[PDB]
Parts: structure tokens; C-alpha cells; sequence
């Protein structure tokens, strides 16, 4: 229901690249949220992700809870790697 | 009684600066089915107010306002439009019309906090339009701040305005080469004109960062395209646009708002124009 | 039937490149009062052709379109449309489609020749994405004809392919410097480029222009913030917009055209890059 | 009924303010044109004015023909050395 990652970009989770990583967990049903420092937000918002301020090098957990949660969840993953933000 | 298209009026689409909070407004405009009526304004006030009234004239849900001067003039304009404003990277101190920023004065002090942690005591500033409430309100104030706070002087000899080119950068470093008191280490309000800054004291000899250390702000991709890399202050021109059109969004289809003063997070990428 | 609003897709709107041809549509747009309705659709032929249906969808007076490669599927639905429609710093073969560009393949050749003229006989090319046509069929095979004609050999590896990227500049310099017969001038294809390509030799610490003669693409605000200042082809990209939304409010409001295909001229400013 | 200068502007007579001396020249009912290595085109005109391409340190005469001749040739000077165009 969860898997974490290091953020290798060196824009971090930001820009662009930010806007695919919320679109993506958006095309889902399941509950996608973010975990970093101690904060979680829903991945499906702009605002909520932006607000976060993700730098390079940090580790975040996304969670899925829903009826299609390792489909959300590897997709991301999949996306994770895709949009070069981490693994 | 509703087009789904927003209006936003930019100082200057060519500028770096301003073309990348233009796409991430776009890219969410996108997102969220809506298109955008751009306009340039060049940062002047009577072509700033008439273009107000053409965008609620041709009805748009929303208008997104950028400018190095929110006077209250404006404000008061603003409060009148019939439709949700929300400001990117602009600011006017009572906070009554929505905007998207991040803590200026915290990030001008954060930054030469830095530079005195690093052993400075003689730190310059090179500004943008003093006139402009972000510099003379707070990046200004924040670098003043770190000087006092760690007991230092504070020199207005060591201010000097350019005017975000980057020649007014070089004619800037020249300049305050000629102080008598050398600065040692140098904040620069924008990253073309830090570029400026540290060409034209490569052009007096010095060497960048070992006789003059230098920071930048924005972090936009000028940063990385000089030698030294220039450390730079982190302004997220995109998440500023992208959030400022979000934030509409949710005044526009009326969702829940937490707060219409918005400040993302800022940091300070560290390169080789710092030791 | 008529908005008075004209639709403008771009690949990128914070690409400097695509920033300044914007300014200078928007400038003209705006004298012959046309507002205009951006999208960015990134390159991608999927988005590019759906963001035509939307502005037609929407009946704009016209359409000015930007991308780096306009294939016979983009030309079949441009003809199709409605309305007027401007091809900028864009090109297709058939010339079916109004356009406003600079003579890309003269321009190389200029560019090399004066490279060959100052005495050199190994010169590279470093390309954007080959398979946009600007490059394949223009830009490389100026850069061809000009070392033909000299009497001087084509080697193909000594063109290689970047992506735009500052870093992709850098890679190619150290990707041609591995070479046996070391180049002694490198043409870029990209102001952006060719700094990369500047800085990745500085960085192995050869000298420009002593060992190594540059020249770069577009003439960009980049080249005066390079040290050494780079020599650069010079492509109007504001008066490409200005002159390619000029020439569709003259189909817009059915006024004399002299011609649907233009190439404004061209030169090269020669700084510190080249000897 | 003309002037003549020498381009100073680095750009030349180019972009903005190649749209400034455009859109002043258009503010006047005499016909002003701009003459260039032996070229003349209408100073009112967009393309007109930028498919010279008119390089710095070129030398140019713009003219005017009309009810407010000396007006509008005396306006552009203005608007010359205001744009830093030239003088
Ligand atoms: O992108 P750069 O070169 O750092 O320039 C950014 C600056 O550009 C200026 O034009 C704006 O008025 C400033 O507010 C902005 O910060
Ligand atoms: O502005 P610069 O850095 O020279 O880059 C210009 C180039 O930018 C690229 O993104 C475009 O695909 C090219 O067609 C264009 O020439």
C-alpha cells in the first residue's frame, strides 16, 4: 500500500516534472498521498505538492489506499523512475 | 456568463523570469480546461490598468496579475473586478488581494546570513528597481536585517540599484570596486545581473569566489550556465505560476481555500560563486 | 463569426527562444488589436494537432503556429482550416503554408565560410535534434555545402547531435575532442549550445578563440552573457513574430500580400568566440 | 522633408524598438518612408521596415510628404534619439 523513494532530481519534486507526478496519481481512484519530513499531503493536488518544497536528496513515501492501489502505486513508481525524480 | 479562459497581464513575456511562471500558469490553466488571454504590460501603470478592463470586457473567469509594482491604485481596481485576482510574484502590503510568492525578506536574509556565517563582514547588495516594494521592502530589508542582527554596519554606500540587465550587473561590481572599503562578498537581486556581477569582476581580474564571493537569486537556468556556477537563491518560477493558477481554480469553481496568501518554500542552492 | 483573437501554439513558452518570437506577436497582435490565445503543446504531434481543433473550436480570426517539425499530416489539417494560418522560425517543404523564417541553410553556410575563410579545415557541427528539419535539411546542409565547396571533406563525425540543452553542448564538445583530427572551430546550432560548448572546452582547458573558434545561432540575449562574448548567426526572433503575425492580420483583413513565404535577412555578429 | 542618420543602437533598427518607430511614424498623416542602401519602403509598415534589416552603423533617410511634414519628420527625430535608434 506504500513504497518510498530518494529523490535523485536535482530540481527535486518541482516544475514540470511536478505537474506529471500529480497528474499521474490523479488518473487513479485509490487515496495517493505524499509523506516527507513528517507531512503528508494528497498527490493529486498541485498546491498540496508545491507547498512541500521537495529538494534533491530527500525520501518521501507515497501511499495508496483504494480499490486499485498497486496499480496506482506502480504506475507512480513507474513514473517515479520515468520523470528521472527518484527510486 | 462564463468562457472558461483567464486573463493575465505580464510585465514582459521575452523575460526569462516571467516566461516561466507563464508555463506553469499555462500547464495548470491546461490541466484544469482553461485557456489564457496573455498580455504584456512593461511595467506600466496606465497600460496595466486599461489592460484590466479589456480582459473583464471580453468576460474571462479569472485574471492572473504580475508586476514590480502593486500600487494602491491597482488594488483598489482589483478589488472592483467581478471576477477572482490572484497575484504571482507580486506583492502589496495589506494582503487583501490573493497572491502567490515566497518569503522575500526571509530569503534576502537567509541569504547573507550565509555570507557573514562564512567569516564576511563587508557585504554588498546589487538591487533591481529600488522603487519596486520586493526590493525596497524586502530583499532589501532582509539583507539590512542579517547586517544588523549580527551587529555589522549598514552601509548605504554598499546598495547600489541596476535595473535587472546584465550590463547594469557589471556596472554595478565596478562600481562598488571603487569603494574604498572593498566588499569581499556580493548579493545580487537577480540571477542575470548576478551573471553581470560576476563578469565584470572577471574583467577587473578578480577571481570569483576566492576575492569576491557572490549569490544570486531565482536560481533560474542562468545559474548553471556560468563559470563559476552561481549559487543562487531558490524561487520556484513555475510552482509560483502553476500554484497561482491552482489557487484560481479554486476560487473560480469556488473549492475550499485554506489561505489566499500563499508562500512557497524557498532554499538556496549552493554552486561555485560561494566557498 | 469573428473574435479578433488569434491562436498561437508554441512548442515551449519558457524557452527563451520561443519567449522572444511571442513578445514580438503579442507587440503586434496587440497595434492591430488582436488578443491572443497561447498553448503550449511541447513538441508532440498529438498535442499539436488537438490544440488546432481547440483554437478552430473556438473561431479565432487566425493561427499562428511554431514547431520544430511540420510533417505532411500537420500541413494536410493546416489547409484544411478555416482561417488564415502563419508558419514562424517554422518550415515545411511545399511551401503550401504562409511562413516567416530566416534562410536557415544560407545562413550556415555564411557561418562555416567565415569559419574556412579565417583558415580553418576542420570544422564541427553541433546540432539540435537531427530529425527536425531545420537541421537535417537546412543547417547541416549549409554547413555541408560550404565545406564541399572548399574543396574540404564531410566527415560525419564531426557532426554531432545535441538536444538544445546547455549540458548536451558540453557533451559534444568532449564528444568531439576524442576525435584523432581535433576540430579547430566548432559551429553550434544554439546560442544555448554553444555556450555549453564553450564552457565543457574551458573547463578541459583549452582557450576560445586561441584554440578553439566558435560560433553559435539566433544571437540570443546568451551571447553577451558568455566570456568569451559569442559569435553568433543572427535570426531576428521578434521580428519573426512581429513580421509573421503582420503578415496574418494581412489575410485576416484580406490586404495586398507580396508574398505567403518570407525569409527576413540575416547576418552574423561577429564578438570574441571567433578570432 | 526628410532627415538622415547614422543607426547607433547595437541592435539596429530591430524588435521593439523597430515597433516603436513604426507605431510613431503611423501616428501622422504625411507618407514617411525610410531610404537604405538604395532601398525605400514605407515607415509605417511592419514588415516593410523590418525586411531591411537595417544593421547598426548603417546610414539612413527617412522622409515625409504631407500636411504635417516637418511634424512628423521632427516627432521620429525625437523618437530617433528617444529610442536610442540613432542621430
Ligand atoms: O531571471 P533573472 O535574470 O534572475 O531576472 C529576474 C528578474 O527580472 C526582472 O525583470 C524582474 O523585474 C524581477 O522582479 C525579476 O526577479
Ligand atoms: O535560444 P537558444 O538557446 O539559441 O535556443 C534556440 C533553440 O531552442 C530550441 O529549443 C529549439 O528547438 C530550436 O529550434 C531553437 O533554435
Amino acid at each position: 500500500a506504500q513504497k518510498t523513494f530518494t529523490v535523485t532530481a536535482d530540481s527535486g519534486i518541482h516544475a514540470r516534472p511536478a505537474t506529471t507526478l500529480v497528474q499521474a496519481a490523479s488518473k487513479f481512484d485509490s487515496d495517493i498521498n505524499l509523506e516527507f519530513n513528517g507531512k503528508t499531503v494528497n498527490l493529486k493536488s498541485i498546491m498540496g505538492v508545491m507547498s512541500l518544497g521537495i529538494q534533491k536528496g530527500a525520501t518521501i513515501t507515497i501511499s495508496a489506499e483504494g480499490s486499485d492501489e498497486a496499480d496506482a502505486l506502480a504506475a507512480l513508481e513507474d513514473t517515479m523512475s520515468k520523470e528521472g525524480l527518484g527510486e | 456568463k462564463k468562457t472558461t479562459t483567464v486573463g493575465v497581464i505580464i510585465p514582459d513575456i521575452s523575460n526569462i523570469f516571467y516566461a516561466e511562471l507563464a508555463r506553469g500558469i499555462e500547464d495548470i490553466a491546461t490541466m484544469y480546461k482553461y485557456n489564457i488571454i496573455l498580455s504584456n504590460s512593461d511595467q506600466n501603470q496606465d497600460k496595466e490598468l486599461h489592460l484590466l478592463n479589456n480582459m473583464l470586457g471580453k468576460q474571462v473567469d479569472g485574471i492572473i496579475f504580475m508586476s514590480g509594482n502593486v500600487t494602491e491604485e491597482h488594488v483598489e481596481e482589483l478589488k472592483k473586478s467581478p471576477v477572482p485576482v490572484v497575484l504571482a510574484a507580486s506583492i502589496e502590503s495589506t494582503n487583501q488581494i490573493p497572491s502567490v510568492t515566497i518569503d522575500y525578506e526571509q530569503a534576502a536574509f537567509d541569504a547573507v546570513q550565509s555570507l557573514i556565517d562564512s567569516g564576511h563582514k563587508n557585504i554588498a547588495f546589487v538591487s533591481g528597481t529600488l522603487e519596486e516594494p520586493i526590493n525596497h521592502a524586502k530583499k532589501v530589508k532582509g539583507y539590512k536585517r542579517a547586517l544588523t542582527e549580527s551587529g555589522l554596519p549598514v552601509r548605504d554606500s554598499y546598495i547600489v540599484e541596476g535595473d535587472y540587465t546584465y550590463d547594469s550587473g557589471i556596472e554595478a561590481v565596478e562600481k562598488l570596486l571603487e569603494e574604498d572599503e572593498k566588499p569581499t562578498a556580493i548579493f545580487v537581486g537577480t540571477d542575470e545581473m548576478a551573471l553581470g556581477v560576476i563578469h565584470g569582476a572577471q574583467d577587473r581580474g578578480l577571481n570569483v569566489p576566492n576575492d569576491l564571493e557572490i549569490i544570486g537569486f531565482d536560481n533560474t537556468r542562468l545559474s548553471t550556465m556560468v563559470r563559476p556556477q552561481l549559487t543562487s537563491v531558490v524561487q520556484p518560477m513555475y510552482d509560483i505560476g502553476a500554484v497561482a493558477m491552482r489557487l484560481l481554480t479554486k476560487y473560480m469553481n469556488k473549492e475550499t481555500v485554506d489561505s489566499s496568501i500563499v508562500q512557497l518554500p524557498h532554499r538556496i542552492e549552493f554552486r561555485q560563486s560561494t566557498k
